[PDB]
RNA sequence: AUAUAUUUAAUUUUUAUAAUUAAUAAUAAUUAAUAUAAGUACGCAAGGAUUGAUUAUUGAAAAAAGAAAGAAGAAUAUAAUUUA
RNA sequence: UUGUUAAAACAAAUAAAAUAAAGUAUGAAUUAAUAUCAAAAUUUUAAUAAAAAUUAAAAAA
């Protein structure tokens, strides 16, 4: 972004009337030293300056008289209170889904998208955790896939007992801002996501076991070389270094797959809020049944995801109305498709 | 370049988990309620009683 | 100093038997997989759910 | 154990102890029977003009413990029908579209007859950020 | 120096193949197929492989200005009933130009209609021999 | 499953796949009455605790479930082999009167 | 055209839970051409502008706590598809 | 993929799939100066210096 040195924060560079602290009440003049001896020999203690007084007075008059012309200048005071969704500060926790199956869809322009459908069985806000109460060090754990008591291990069933939330199979933590909390035990409906929304997903790809160096890196594994030794560009003298050891990171044969793979910024295709299904046009590598985790993409192309031009999120979390009954509502009625998009 | 290894290098293998879990490890066993023999849970006897019901 | 520790030894004369306590009723990861495993072809006359 | 690793390993408990000592001053107030949250001075000087004569806006955000407790305890209100129904836009529309055609000028090729309210190509290309007064998109 | 390739994290290693039973996935497939049918991107079909194999078909690919039409002979049908999977193998010959296409159903810019569910295995064999001879001639002229 | 089907093509296939057509006929004669009242998992495998000496490999005893309800084998003892390997298998005293 | 040591690639088997600390500027020197920018300044004419957004590679980067001699399948991808 | 012939066949050769070649017992031989052997970088001394010095910190199977 635009470089702005802290030393350039003088009143001759401020866009609004620079206000000095001056104890409890803001003032338009630097704090005059209470002890007169502290007055530096060339420091000009200003008590009343007609220039600044007139400028500030005209500014306040115009702001109070023409609210429509000076609406954008209102952010100088009465800032947005804490708790409301913010475009650059409010991040919300994602969800935990299960890769259900794969299919293919078509848009109205004619493009074919090989999509995969994930299923969100029972998303419930299980826990809150902050470390020593610092800033931005708080996160929300969300649990999924309710199970009976005879399923989990004793030491995890003990935690679920201590929490009181119904015992879930999996539990993933999302780091969020304090104004995006949700009470423990809150059910998360899939409509928490929007169809025209970019999502970042994390999963575990399939396991292939020990594979050859050819199969691991493809054509890249055959030729692996790196030399940081000095070499003479011109025949003037003689001097070089011997590459004694092998540099760390050498591409060899080993474990393949079974790792934490993260896709960043995939758009949602469609949402079914009766069976709790989400469709993504990207074919994944994981198996069927891998507990993927979905989170909101922060920003792409220097543009925030949640803004007035694209849309407002379901902050903090989508809560359905009372008179809505998913049992009475049919399956075909519970379909939300994203607006068209072309990628070629 | 190969050379004789001191007794300390011969005793480094027992520090790893591969040596401990292979040779020196006990069994979880109980008495077959139908044969009165030591039996591991999961493997049964040839007798007709031990095949119909798992002791 | 360490001369006291050198001159004075400490020993366990006869430790109790190394017989393992009953661990069948504790949690066991190898037996955990069989708790929800289909065992229809394992029984003939005494099928239990 | 590297130099930085040892330094952090020996200093991190000391950092936590220093933070605890700092919060002890805050707990001094609630100890006397007057539980008062920490107050932060709101800074009105956050809109600047840089050396190259362009606008910069600093972002300062505060956290309210009472609002945090309220969001922890009370459930959020019902989500808006239009908010959850209307899908989010995929492509970001430009700040100034170049229409290239206006029905007002009789001769469309007349460059002097096009109305001024239609944005220009220079704005269509350079206007990728909001204006100086308005900060948000 | 050192890195780790595998992760024994519980959230990553846990699976849900046991709990996949409470999801009517086949019903979701049928619902998607029925939505496509009601939108008109596809039309339901109930034929068997030997019945449809060898039946003439006409496919129009919509394209401004002129949608391209193509009359061919169905060589293989991948599905016997309507579904989101689908799949048809058509073979069409223009003037001195043979082509073998795999038409997927449900494409809005693609309308394929088989002129008759009934098929003639004799004409199917004729088209298959023509296609194989063309392919062999092409390969022989290449190599 | 082939015996429950009992088709001529199924019998031809089983006779192709098996070594003994006499055993093919024995199966097709005895298995329908034996497994009329069963759906699946007809055989039964039991892992024996005793391993083979030469390979230290686990052994498994695989036998059909419905032995005593309807079959040519009935009331036979498999806990131990006979006196000789060419003698008929042991028979429980409860069902010694049955004839093969 | 000999089994070695240092160094590397992995693994030490469900760990409910990533990283405020080693990767000490940057995954491209925070890009970046491109239709539309322009039949337009500049040029007698011929010809010929600076230029940055949607078309692209631009998220730059390490998931280390619980009881362990079956196949981590009772195996023909259903956590028993009825079962004597 | 190449080459030969004729208006598809043969020969070469590798890189994808598939097949096999144990986790059981039996068990040598090359080699062997050696501290529970000196992870690395810098500088230097009579030829690789694994010889010395300075930074730095290199776990176990
Ligand atoms: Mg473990
Ligand atoms: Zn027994």
């Amino acid at each position: 972004p635009s470089l702005m040195r802290e030393k350039d924060r003088d009143m001759y560079h401020c866009y609004y009337p620079y206000l000095f602290d001056h104890g409890d009440k803001m003032s338009l003049y630097p704090k005059i030293p209470e002890n007169p001896r502290e007055w530096q020999p060339e420091q000009l203690q200003t008590t009343y300056d007609a220039i600044r007084e007139d400028k500030y007075d005209a500014f306040i008059r115009l702001r109070e008289k023409f609210p429509e012309l000076y609406q954008d200048t209102r952010a100088w005071d009465n800032p947005p209170p804490f708790g409301e969704f913010n475009m650059f500060y409010s991040v919300r926790f994602g969800m935990v889904g299960v890769k259900a199956f794969t299919c293919k869809d078509y848009d109205e322009l004619g493009n074919q998208f090989d999509c995969t459908a994930f299923w969100f069985p029972d998303n419930q806000v299980v826990k809150h955790s902050t470390r020593n109460g610092e800033v931005g060090t708080d996160k929300v754990y969300v649990g999924a896939m309710n199970v009976p008591v005879e399923f989990h291990k004793p030491h995890v069933a003990a935690f679920y007992k201590a929490a009181g939330v119904p015992v879930k199979h999996v539990c993933a933590g999302f780091p969020i801002t304090p104004d995006a909390y949700a009470p423990v035990g809150t059910k998360l409906d899939v409509r928490h996501f929007k169809p025209g929304q970019e999502v970042t997903i994390t999963f575990q790809n399939t396991d292939y076991g020990f594979r050859g160096v050819m199969f691991r890196h493809g054509f890249d594994g055959g030729y692996v070389w790196l030399g940081d030794s000095r070499w003479q560009r011109r025949p003037g003298a003689m001097g070089t270094e011997g590459q004694k050891r092998i540099y760390p990171g050498h591409r060899m044969a080993g474990q393949t797959g079974a790792a934490a793979e993260t896709y960043q910024g995939v758009p949602v295709w469609r949402i079914d809020y009766k069976n709790s299904l989400i469709y993504l046009p990207t074919l994944l590598d994981a198996d069927v049944g891998t507990y993927v985790r979905f989170s909101d993409t922060i920003n792409t192309k220097g543009l925030t995801l949640w803004n007035e031009h694209r849309g407002l999120p379901a902050f903090p979390t989508f809560i359905p109305p009372e008179d809505e009954d998913l049992s009475k509502l049919a399956t075909d009625e519970c379909q939300l498709k994203s607006p068209p998009l072309y990628m070629y | 370049p190969k050379r004789k290894k001191n007794p300390m290098q011969l005793r480094r293998k027992v520090y790893g988990l591969h040596f401990k879990e292979k040779y020196l490890k006990m069994e979880e066993w109980y008495y077959c309620p139908l044969c009165a023999e030591p039996k591991k849970p999961g493997e049964w006897c040839r007798r007709e009683d031990c095949r119909q019901i798992k002791p | 100093s360490k001369e006291l520790r050198l001159v004075t030894h400490n020993v366990r004369l006869r430790t109790p038997v190394r017989d393992r306590k009953c661990t069948l009723q504790y949690y066991n990861p190898i037996r955990a997989r069989f708790v929800y495993r289909r065992d229809k072809p394992l029984f003939d006359k005494y099928h239990v759910t | 154990d590297s130099f930085k690793e040892h330094y952090h390993r020996v200093h991190l408990p000391r950092r936590l102890a220093l933070q605890r000592y700092a919060r002890q001053q805050s707990l001094r107030n609630a100890a006397k029977g007057n539980v008062k949250a920490e107050e932060v001075p709101y800074k009105y000087n956050r809109w600047w003009v840089n050396e190259e004569h362009e606008f910069v806006h600093q972002y300062a955000f505060v956290e309210d413990p009472e609002v945090t407790k309220a969001k922890r305890e009370t459930l959020p209100p019902v989500t808006r029908e239009n908010i959850w129904k209307e899908p989010q836009q995929t492509f970001f529309l430009p700040f100034a579209p170049y229409v290239r055609v206006v029905d007002y000028p009789k001769d469309p090729d007349a460059k002097f007859l096009k109305p001024v309210n239609i944005p220009r190509w220079k704005d269509y290309m350079q206007r990728t950020k909001p204006v100086i007064p308005r900060t948000w998109y | 120096g050192y890195t780790r390739e595998r992760t024994n994290r519980h959230f990553f290693v846990a699976r849900a193949n046991a709990f996949f039973s409470r999801l009517p996935i086949a019903r979701v497939q049928r619902s998607l197929a029925m939505e496509a049918v009601r939108e008109g991107r596809m039309r339901p079909w109930k034929y068997t492989k030997e019945q449809i194999l060898g039946a003439p078909v006409t496919c129009n690919f919509e394209y401004n200005p002129r949608p391209v039409r193509l009359i061919g002979t169905v060589m293989d049908a991948h599905t016997e009933e309507t579904s989101i999977k689908g799949g048809l193998k058509v073979y069409a010959r223009n003037e001195e130009t043979n082509m073998m296409l795999w038409i997927p159903p449900g494409n809005p810019k693609l309308r394929h209609e088989v002129t008759s569910t009934k098929g003639s295995f004799q004409h199917y064999l004729d088209e298959r021999d023509k296609w194989d001879e063309a392919w062999i001639t092409g390969r022989a002229r290449m190599k | 499953e082939l015996a429950k089907a009992g088709d001529t093509d199924s019998r031809q296939q089983l006779a192709y796949f098996l070594h003994d057509p006499l055993m093919v006929d024995k199966a097709f004669d005895e298995y329908p009455r034996r497994f009329k009242d069963m759906n699946a998992k007809y055989a039964m495998m039991t892992r024996l605790k005793s391993r083979r000496r030469t390979d230290a490999v686990a052994m498994y005893f695989v036998e059909y479930k419905n032995r005593d309800m309807s079959d040519n084998h009935k009331g036979e003892d498999y806990s131990a082999g006979p006196e000789r390997f060419f003698l008929p298998p042991r028979i429980v005293e409860t069902e010694k009167g049955i004839q093969r």
